[PDB]
């Protein structure tokens, strides 16, 4: 059961972010250690 | 910590799978005859490779 705990974010696919910040778990496949990452998107150009 | 990842006994990815056996046979068998010989494995059966 413990190994099924993926998708600790809202979605399983396209996960949520706000103010260009995406906060999701990433888990390794051999040991199973999970870290929570924040991916920040800073536009440099016109997003429109 | 022995070899990191494991597989099911029913998959080709197993080191004990028939795919593993085939790989092991091929890599030895392919060198039995000269490449320009009629008995050369890859001439007779160019599809196995």
């Amino acid at each position: 059961e413990l190994s099924q705990f993926i998708g600790k974010a809202s979605n399983f696919g396209q996960q949520e972010y706000s103010n260009n910040q995406l906060i999701t778990p990433v888990v390794n496949s051999s040991d199973g250690t999970v870290k929570v990452y924040r991916i920040t998107r800073e536009y440099t150009t016109n997003a429109y | 910590g022995r070899a990191s990842q494991y597989v099911a006994p029913g998959t080709v990815s197993s080191m004990f799978s028939p795919a593993a056996y085939l790989t092991e046979l091929y890599r030895e068998a392919r060198n039995l005859h000269a490449s320009d010989s009629v008995y050369y494995l890859d001439t007779r059966r160019p599809d196995l490779k």
